[PDB]
């Protein structure tokens, strides 16, 4: 009936994301796509009819009724981009849709200057407690969750500094232990040979 | 537009639950969705107009009511944790575009026992100073622990407003033991300023996570105190050195 690509897509800043949606019935005239983004509710961002392209900013939609599928491309793709994208497919003529299972896309920040560093944060309430924070990496990098129960890594994060020009990736590590050390979450989602690892002062 | 009776609720299983969905816009057609991971949108009930319904993809479960045209109201007649789920609602009509309009989403979470609803424990962690040293900038971190349902809103606000520049917040909570259906969420976010903005100690950075829980028509006969929906903050001044 309707189909999308299953996802999630990683795309590299400033490439082009593209989803491509499959449907079975010859005879369909209205395709919609959808953009929703984490936690809130879809919006429309292009609807399209006719064989072809379909532009609208960054947003190209086409579509090809003999093949029967309807794409969506997104060009010059940003981080702020991040999103599920949904594609719907009129099913009768009372304007019923069927939506495709949404795909995940997520874009990955450009990072020309890596500066790869694990940092221990301490509580502006009590010195005891901390947090362990991993940043400045390439977009190549991956953070492994934790393996140990007492231990918790989190996905990684694209922070944008706007007034600089300026993103950085990042992952932060925890835990209620005693003898818990930094390295003992960053290593496992392992880190590059040029990470600068200052001791804790 | 169109709107949704709550954007979040925590519901005991085998309570009957009424989700509604109202528009003013005169919209004949109405349909309900909820979305899950690896599933996405699947259509439960739709209605063509007033006083009609039509089972949608999903319909076990669920019942719905249309008796005005404005309000298709959306019931678990004995919610059961399965029904756990992100709850959508839409409308349209035949116009020059046949799109649909949706609400803003309801998020209802199906426990087996109010007993393990739990409001987060909020810490800002400060700007290493090697982190200062070696790259002139300062991230904040703020970390939500121990919480439950998973239904929190995470806000940074420096010097009594809220920014959005230099932050990121996980998109997803995370559950603090995975392999339980009844775990504890955590959630962390981060704030990077330049050195200099954090050496400023008549900064304020304020980190506020807003916990959706127990309402007051719900009944609590435990030790620890009530966890009803509430603001937990906290917050680091900036320092000099």
């Amino acid at each position: 009936e309707v189909e999308q690509n299953s996802g999630p897509l990683s795309v590299p800043e400033g490439a082009i994301a593209s989803l491509n949606c499959t449907y079975s019935d010859r005879g369909s005239q209205s395709f919609f796509w959808y953009r929703q983004y984490s936690g809130k509710s879809p919006e429309l961002i292009m609807s399209i009819y006719s064989n072809g392209d379909k532009e609208d900013g960054r947003f190209t939609a086409q579509l090809n009724k003999a093949s029967q599928y309807v794409s969506l491309l997104i060009r010059d793709a940003q981080p702020s981009d991040s999103a599920t994208y949904l594609c719907a497919v009129t099913t009768d003529s009372w304007g019923k849709l069927q939506f495709g299972a949404g795909t995940q896309v997520v874009v990955t920040p450009d990072i020309q200057n890596p500066d790869p560093a694990v940092y221990q944060l301490r509580d502006s309430k009590s010195s005891d407690k901390s947090v362990c924070l991993f940043t400045d990496f390439d977009s190549q990098t991956n953070v492994s969750q934790s393996k140990d129960s007492d231990v918790y890594i989190t996905d990684k994060c694209v922070l944008d500094m706007r007034s600089m020009d300026f993103k950085s990736n990042s992952a932060v590590a925890w835990s209620n232990k005693s003898d818990f050390a930094c390295a003992n979450a960053f290593n496992n989602s392992i880190i590059p040979e040029d990470t600068f690892f200052p001791s804790p002062e | 537009k169109v709107t949704q009776s709550s954007r979040y609720l925590v519901k005991r299983t085998g309570e009957k639950v009424f989700l509604e969905c109202v528009q003013d816009m005169d919209h004949e057609n109405m349909f309900w969705y909820r979305q899950d991971p690896g599933l996405g949108l699947r259509l439960i009930y739709f209605s063509y107009d007033v006083k009609m319904k039509e089972k949608g993809d999903i319909p076990e479960g669920y019942s719905v009511s249309r008796e005005k045209k404005e309000r298709f109201s959306l019931i678990l007649a004995s919610a059961s944790t399965d029904q756990t789920s992100m709850y959508l609602c839409a409308s349209s009509f035949l116009g020059t575009g046949v799109e649909q309009y949706f609400g803003p989403g309801t998020r209802l979470t199906v426990v087996e026992d109010l007993n393990k609803v739990f409001p987060p424990e909020v810490a800002l962690f400060e700007p290493s100073e090697a982190e200062i040293s070696h790259t002139q900038k300062a991230t904040l971190v703020c970390l939500a622990t121990g919480f439950y349902p998973d239904h929190v809103e995470l806000s940074w606000w420096v010097n009594g407003k809220e920014v959005h520049s230099g932050v990121c917040t996980d998109p997803q909570p995370l559950k603090e033991q995975p392999a339980l259906n009844d775990s504890r969420y955590a959630l962390s976010s981060r704030l990077r300023v330049s050195a200099t903005f954090w050496q400023d100690p008549r900064n304020h950075f304020r980190c506020q996570v807003q916990f959706y829980g127990l309402s007051e028509a719900d009944e609590w006969t435990q030790a620890r105190a009530k966890p009803v929906t509430q603001i937990v903050s906290a917050e680091a001044w900036g320092r000099a050195d």
